RNA sequence: ACUUACCAACCCGAUGCAAACUGCGAAUACCGGAGAAUGUUAUCACGGGAGACACACGGCGGGUGCUAACGUCCGUC
RNA sequence: CCUCCUAAAGAGUAACGGAGGAGCACGAAGGUUGGCUAAUCCUGGUCGGACAUCAGGAGGUUAGUGCAAUGGCAUAAGCCAGCUUGACUGCGAGCGUGACGGCGCGAGCAGGUGCGAAAGCAGGUCAUAGUGAUCCGGUGGUUCUGAAUGGAAGGGCCAUC
RNA sequence: GCCUGGCGGCCGUAGCGCGGUGGUCCCACCUGACCCCAUGCCGAACUCAGAAGUGAAACGCCGUAGCGCCGAUGGUAGUGUGGGGUCUCCCCAUGCGAGAGUAGGGAACUGCCAGGCA
């Protein structure tokens, strides 16, 4: 919602003169956010993949997609066509709506927080964190829980370096130790 | 890869109107304008054409790239098809569903006596 | 261990360039579109190559893959 | 002594062994022994023209062999009657043509070289030949 | 082997009957399809498995 | 975690091999068309009568065997 | 019975030659419309291991094909979904392959259907294996025949076992 | 005449790559999404309504032989016919003659219709 706004009127010229940019559409703008679990375990019972699917789907405001597996990894007892996780795609409003009940109502939540990398950039411009338990969103509720899963956050951006793709997320209030 | 991929999607019927020798009525759409050309079988001459980038028809629209604007391509070009003496064609899509602005341009081709 | 073979399914071109074919002659017996259909020939299920016109078998390479087509040209 | 790791096929057709050679030009040493006849070379023959090549020098140089026995030769044991099948393999051959140069060797003077081939030539059922680098 | 003939029968009372096979243990429920029936000369449904 | 006289793939450069490898590729042979000379229609079709279906060596190309056999199995002359 | 090699660049071609498969499966894994495009490695990321899932990148089919191998396959024949029964019936120009029996390919026609706005596609499945002559019977259909005549039996014909 | 777009021919001397370059128009991103239609989540794609903004991405054009690609001549190999030998392999006469490679080329060419600046 805000952080739109707040990025057009106010990121963008932090970004636009700190890389003495020569046009507005170079700068990097947030494209997509997904939301990743993981899910392993539930490969015995189908109902511990679901439960994770709702807790997708209370973070964010649309509901997930229920991965398979692509292939067969006997290492993990996996096989083409059994889901092996779930996942959101966040885009426009919600992304960034998104954005903001995460970095300025989740991110304050950690134990012992101690900051947050800036090397987790993947060395084309795009952050990823991922956390270990699903309470820290607010609608999650704490007393409705029946196991700790943590997830996989990825905000991708139209950046090109992870020197600009910091400059962003910085002049987003975005931690970084 | 959003340009190739509409290519790519049009290929089997294209080849398709090749191998039949038909006259197909191709529609080439664009955010701003729509266009239409009614090209012979060997598929490298035009016979008849009609387009919003123009101004015999673009002043008579609010907007080029509208439902309505294709509608006045699709009742042009087979206006212009039918002086030639040109009434059974196969209509070509090119990749883009026949849902709206498509839709239009062949509806109102149809109504203006095009055999399809 | 060794001893075993298929009867031998008598494949390959049965009308050659310039032959002048009745219409429904194969032209070619393949595994595949080794050959693809021009104009005038259909492509059968088990991909024979037939003519649909009489007249002249026409081999020729087409197209970016440099594929090799054959088409009948009315003589 | 020689043999392929793994083979695509347990036997080989007989074959034949026509043409002039590839391989003809000493690329990695400055000397070698290159083949003026025709006719399989054997792994065993092939180790103890290396072992006696490589006893002339003593730790001196580098050795290269240029050929592989990669062919597999069957025969039938004693008391077979023909056919019922093809006969297992007992041994691995390299087919050579005349120009092949064989092993190739530095490190060395020419005239140790010479010793060298000569002693492993006597090793080998083809006649052979010494021969040196060429530049372009 | 496995899969077994049945007929598949014309509910146009004709008589006419197409054949095929089916799996029994799968699908264990009635083949009804829409089929051409050569006495009435119509699209018709016909109906059995065994 | 430090190293390691052992090992080390992918990639790069160089060197070869292949009946069941081919990003190349002949000569020949085969199909078809045209044209001349040439040849006792040498061609095809239908019909009457058959015999024959143990082959052999040689050359070429090969399998098999030992690129052994006046050996064995194909192709072609 | 199928595939490759032997097999000598048309076909075909033998050995108690070299190597592998088949004796099925599928009412969807078939038809059609619409849509999509892999393997593998790299970088980064919660439980994560060298390999689950996510994102990008390089890659360009090094994947995939219900099952061998070969030839094919991006206009995909490969993945997904919607609607469906053309896995239609009668025929069939003409070809192919076979000593024959036979096997195969097939535009187009008639009738009726499905998909699709339409052009069109569909007479089973990417193809090539997945099979068994005749006799004797069985079942259903069909008033063809019906040993004086009317019927019936049996026979024929069509479909199938 | 120059620029753009659509459709083709041709199918790498046509491709990748690299460096530069273009926004009147066209094209691209782009803005928004009650309704049409859409996501096995997502207006990302499909799609409809639009035109503040930018030519960043893409696309196109221009340039540059790092690569791919094309590619002689000559020789080499093989081979039909005939002949011959020291015959598991070769040679001779004649005809056909590669592949690899070398020099070298090479930053496609061309058509139809449309539009726009002149
Ligand atoms: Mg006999
Ligand atoms: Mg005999
Ligand atoms: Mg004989
Ligand atoms: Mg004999
Ligand atoms: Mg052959
Ligand atoms: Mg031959
Ligand atoms: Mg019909
Ligand atoms: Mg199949
Ligand atoms: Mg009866
Ligand atoms: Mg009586
Ligand atoms: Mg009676």
């Amino acid at each position: 919602a805000k952080l739109h706004d707040y990025y057009k009127d106010e990121v963008v010229k932090k970004l636009m003169t700190e890389f003495n940019y020569n046009s507005v559409m170079q700068v990097p703008r947030v494209e997509k956010i997904t939301l990743n679990m993981g899910v392993g375990e539930a490969i015995a019972d189908k109902k511990l993949l679901d439960n994770a699917a709702a807790d997708l789907a209370a973070i964010s405001g649309q509901k997930p997609l229920i991965t398979k597996a692509r292939k067969s990894v006997a290492g993990f007892k996996i096989r083409q066509g059994y889901p092996i996780g779930c996942k959101v795609t966040l885009r426009g409003e919600r992304m960034w709506e998104f954005f903001e009940r995460l970095i300025t109502i989740a991110v304050p939540r950690i134990r012992d927080f101690r900051g947050l990398s800036a090397k987790s950039f993947d060395g084309r411009g795009n952050y990823s964190m991922g956390v270990r338990e699903q309470i820290i969103f607010p609608e999650i509720d704490y007393d409705k829980v029946d196991r700790v899963r943590g997830l996989d956050i990825t905000i991708t951006t139209t950046a090109k370096s992870d020197e600009e793709g910091r400059a962003l997320l910085a002049a987003f209030d975005f931690p970084f130790r | 890869d959003k340009k190739s991929a509409r290519i790519r999607r049009a290929t089997r019927a294209r080849r398709k109107l090749q191998e039949l020798g038909a006259t197909r009525l191709v529609v080439h759409r664009t955010p701003r304008h729509i266009y239409a050309q009614v090209i012979a079988p060997n598929g490298s001459e035009v016979l008849v054409a009609a387009s919003t980038v123009e101004k015999a028809i673009a002043e008579q629209l609010k907007y080029t790239g509208n439902k309505d604007a294709a509608a006045a391509v699709g009742k042009a070009v087979a206006e212009r098809a039918l002086e030639k003496g040109i009434k059974d064609v196969s209509f070509d899509r090119s990749g883009f569903q026949y849902h709206g602005r498509v839709q239009a341009l062949a509806d109102a081709a149809r109504e203006a006596g095009l055999q399809f | 261990r060794n001893g075993r073979d298929s009867e031998a399914k008598r494949l390959g071109v049965k009308r050659f360039g310039g032959e002048s074919v009745l219409a429904g002659s194969i032209i070619v017996r393949q595994r595949g579109t080794k050959f693809h259909a021009g104009a005038n020939v259909g492509c059968g299920r088990d991909h024979t190559l037939f003519a649909k016109a009489d007249g002249k078998v026409k081999f020729e390479v087409k197209g970016p893959k440099n594929r090799k087509f054959i088409s009948i040209e009315a003589e | 002594m020689l043999q392929p790791k793994r083979t695509k096929f347990r036997k080989m057709h007989k074959g034949r062994n026509r043409g002039l050679a590839q391989g003809t030009d000493v690329s990695f040493g400055s000397f070698g022994l290159k083949a003026v006849g025709r006719g399989r070379l054997t792994a065993r023959q092939i180790e103890a023209a290396r072992r006696a090549m490589t006893r002339a020098v003593k730790r001196q140089g580098k050795i290269w062999i240029r050929v592989f026995p990669d062919k597999p030769i069957t025969e039938k044991p004693l008391a077979v009657r023909m056919g019922k099948g093809k006969g297992n393999v007992e041994y691995w051959v390299a087919l050579i043509q005349p120009g092949k140069v064989l092993y190739e060797m530095d490190g060395v003077p020419e005239e140790l070289a010479r010793e060298a081939f000569k002693l492993a030539a006597a090793k080998l059922p083809i006649k052979t030949t010494f021969v040196t680098k060429t530049v372009m | 082997g496995i899969r077994e003939k049945i007929k598949l029968v014309s509910s146009a009372g004709t008589g006419h009957f197409y054949t095929t096979t089916k799996n029994k243990r799968t699908k264990p429920e009635k083949l009804e399809l829409k089929k051409f029936d050569p006495v009435v000369r119509q699209h018709v449904i016909y109906k059995e498995a065994k």
